RNA sequence: GUAGCGGCGAGCGAAACGGGAAGAGCCCAAACCAACGUUGGGGUUGUAGGACACUCUAGUUACAAAGGACGACAUUAGACGAAUCAUCUGGAAAGAUGAAUCAAAGAAGGUAAUAAUCCUGUAGUCGAAAAUGUUGUCUCUCUUGAGUGGAUCCUGAGUACGACGGAGCACGUGAAAUUCCGUCGGAAUCUGGGAGGACCAUCUCCUAAGGCUAAAUACUCUCUAGUGACCGAUAGUGAACCAGUACCGUGAGGGAAAGGUGAAAAGCACCCCGGAAGGGGAGUGAAAUAGAACCUGAAACCGUGUGCU
RNA sequence: AAGCAGUAAAUGUGGAGCCGUAGCGAAAGCGAGUCUGAAUAGGGCGUUUAGUAUUUGGUCGUAGACCCGAAACCAGGUGAU
């Protein structure tokens, strides 16, 4: 079938060629006009060059500061966790394992965005006021 | 090579969950016993970056 | 053929500062003196700086 | 002699998939080594051959320009690869899109065994008449076996590798597929 | 392209963790014990070592001290090596048309045209007077290790560090730690000393001012095998030709143009015009509008004849 | 991804790592809510929330960057026939 291979449709195009006639329309000038920097070969000017007016970001200034010691956490819902057995015991570890954690930053925090649906043992190190709310709602005990 | 970030830019501004990117208002270092108290107040709040201003700077704050 | 013979100091290279930080290549010579000090076979002449001569020496 | 699977050589062969695969596996095979010299690398042409202003003649600045016969390429071939990437999943599906191919045309058989005590060419192509397999002929077999691969490389159009050594090249250029009874289920467990 | 640096402008730009390749570590100074500024012993450090008092049968010259005698694989000439005959068109067969063959050999290059079986080769299998290199063995040398106390002793100084002037660390003297040079002042001694980004306290981790050490990495004049959706004579190295040579400059330097008869020289014996050059016949050849100003022979440009004007 | 085994094949292994599923604030922090504020009083940005890998085409950035052309600057050498 190497004799008849067809490509998909739509997947392939051929590129556009400047500087090779009139019939075109990219044939003496190219594209670029007439007698300007813009015209010349090597460029023009740079990105956030205004052509001499004071540019923004220098107009403007700046703000904040940055923390070393930032903590961050690995969020997860009261939805995520709908597959679990009923009475399961969910500990980071198994978290990390399931599919539901790809990465986990500096700890597992538990969200409350959403039913939990069942009655589970939560091990974690940060809960959210509602997270807890509804976990021992539904029967079961968190911990940290 | 990869493309560098614009460092003083990236002091002055932050990507918002939309795409868009915050930014802080001028005349406010000095000079405040020329302006009136409503003009002073209402400087404090902050704004966004025009449509204008984004087709300029967007390669700028690709890492962003 | 200018180093101190009983060390090996000698000289270097930097810049020279001005108020608006202009730079301008000079440099750091070493304290030399000519001294006669005892050798294995007799006294000679010899640069010895002004470090080495410091809390004694023979001469 | 005939035994189906339906999920390595049942399936609907994906043609969009198979044929990125082939142009991909083209791609890898080329080694560029290919170069030109430019405007530095030429040899001499250093000075200028006559002042600026002083005469009826254009302004040049060197022998070794590009309208210069003999003197500069503006942009010829560079040395660069020509490989790229495909996703693991997609390798997968565009092989067992191949050998659900052959299959739709009655292009499958399985042997049972090759006892080929020394190398000997005439005996080989004589199993291929017994057969009746056309001209070009894709031989696997469950591991290396160099006595099989010794008395069938000299022939014309036939090639023969491993059930782990499959590619998509090999199997759309062969016009019919032998396989041994024992390395199809290898190949079966191998493509899941 | 993160932290950070920056007329905080233009721009510059880390490291430690985590995944890999590779992977062994040792020798001196000092306390001390014997000799009249040769090195003779002794000893080498943080889960603190040694001197000093105390239980008591392997290493190899690539670091760790270094000097040789002893068997096998490769490198530098080679050898053997399967299988074809007719007919048609040709100046010539390998092409076409039929019938036979070898393959662990259908990689290639030549041969009067397009050859697996005509030639040189390929697969495969053998070979070394003598000379190098890589090693393996015994030979050769060199070879005493655990040391429970623990009061007294020992380590490397004009060094560490400070001030002043510079440089270097992603870090422009800045709140700048850590590392260096010049000039001056100048510590402590195991209850010691240094670091953890000024500085102090606490805690934690290390032990400077002596030396040596293979492997994983970088590069290619020039070798021996090879490879290419690279060039094909204005291209490819400046140079496919005897080229860094004709030529140019006082000199340092600059630098070209020039491939192709035919399968086989079979390179036109001889006659004629002419002083020669050149030419017309004859002959060679398949072809001489293939005769060395030699394959094919485009355009510009220069001539002769002629239908219409 | 590097690496390892493979014909310089492009396959198999390799899950450090990167993006997405949740924002808001200079920050501590809180969280389908958050910031400002004495005050969910009002207002700002979010709860609109599908993504990700490879690749053809268009444009931009760092590299000479579509091609040819200066008057000059610096470094090391050659020249009083």
């Amino acid at each position: 079938k190497l004799h008849e291979l067809k490509p998909a449709e739509g997947s392939r195009k051929e590129r556009n060629r400047v500087g090779r006639g009139v019939a075109t329309g990219n044939g003496k000038t190219s594209g670029r006009g007439h007698k300007g920097q813009k015209a010349r070969s090597g460029g023009g000017v740079r990105p956030g060059f205004e052509g001499g007016q004071l540019p923004l970001f220098r107009r403007l200034p700046k703000r904040g500061f940055t923390n070393i010691n930032r903590k961050e956490y690995a969020i997860v819902n009261l939805d995520q966790l709908n597959k679990f057995e009923d009475g399961t015991e969910v500990t980071p570890a198994l978290l990390v394992e399931s599919g539901v954690v790809k990465n986990e930053k500096s700890g597992i925090k538990i969200l409350g965005n959403g039913s939990l649906d069942k009655k589970l043992t939560v091990k974690a190190h940060k809960f959210s006021a509602s997270a807890a709310e509804a976990i021992d709602a539904k029967g079961g005990a968190h911990e940290v | 090579p990869k493309m560098k970030t614009h460092r003083g830019a990236a002091k002055r501004v932050k990507r918002t969950a939309s795409g868009q990117l915050k930014r802080s208002r001028a005349f406010t270092s000095h000079l405040f016993a020329n302006k009136s108290t409503k003009q002073k107040r209402q400087l404090r709040k902050a704004r966004l970056v025009s449509k204008s201003d984004m087709k300029r700077v967007k390669q700028l704050l690709a890492y962003k | 053929g200018k180093q101190c013979f009983v060390t090996g100091r000698k000289a270097s290279t930097g810049n020279r500062r001005s108020h608006a930080l202009n730079s301008t290549k000079r440099r750091w010579n070493a304290n030399l003196q000519k001294v006669r000090i005892l050798v294995d076979g007799k006294p000679k002449k010899v640069w010895v700086s002004a470090r080495a001569l410091k809390s004694g020496k023979v001469t | 002699s005939i035994e189906l699977s339906d999920a390595v050589f049942g399936i609907e062969p994906n043609n969009s998939v198979l044929f990125e695969a082939i142009n991909l596996q083209r791609a890898s095979l080329r080694q560029g080594t290919h170069a030109v010299k430019n405007r530095s690398a030429v040899s001499g042409g250093g000075r200028k051959p006559w002042k600026q202003k002083g005469t009826g003649r254009a302004r040049q600045g060197t022998i070794r320009a590009p309208q210069w016969r003999g003197g500069g390429i503006v942009f010829g071939p560079t040395p660069r690869s020509y490989a790229y990437k495909m996703p693991k999943k997609m390798r997968r599906l565009a092989l067992r899109s191949a050998l659900s191919f052959k299959v739709q045309e009655n292009g499958l058989t399985v042997v049972d065994a090759f006892n080929f005590e020394a190398p000997k060419t005439k005996e080989f192509k004589n199993v291929l008449s017994t057969l009746e397999q056309p001209k070009k002929v894709l031989v696997v077999t469950e591991n290396e076996d160099v006595n099989v691969e010794l008395s069938a490389r000299n022939i014309p159009g036939v090639q023969v590798t491993t059930a782990q050594g499959l590619n998509v090249l090999d199997i759309t250029n062969a016009d019919s597929l032998v396989i041994t009874e024992a390395a199809a289920k290898k190949v079966e467990e191998v493509l899941g």
